[PDB]
């Protein structure tokens, strides 16, 4: 019933390693299986790229 | 012992706030190229 998505903020400044670590974390944290999902297809693509 | 350091770094914080606010309220009008802080003085080079 609730689906997550990525937030874009130009003003934020962060180290590049944060995104790379979050890419690993998101795979172990969420579910995109064959019965239900927690995240939109776009966020799944972003996590795969990360 | 660190009067100038404290004033300059306070100026740095205030500068970060003004850049964030102007970026939020008007996207793309003003882009900041360089910032410098010394004592109680600030300087910004930007493109309009």
């Amino acid at each position: 019933q609730i689906i997550l998505d990525l937030k874009i903020d130009p003003g934020e400044r962060m180290d590049p390693a944060v995104r790379m670590v979050a890419g690993v974390v998101g795979h172990l944290l969420f579910t995109a299986g064959g019965r239900f999902t927690n995240l939109t297809q776009n966020m799944a693509r972003q996590l795969d790229i990360a | 012992n660190s009067t100038l350091i404290a004033n300059s770094m306070h100026n740095m914080a205030i500068g970060t706030l003004m850049q964030r606010e102007v970026g939020r309220e008007q996207p793309g009008v003003l882009t900041f190229l360089s910032e410098q802080y010394v004592g109680d003085d600030t300087l910004f080079y930007t493109k309009l």
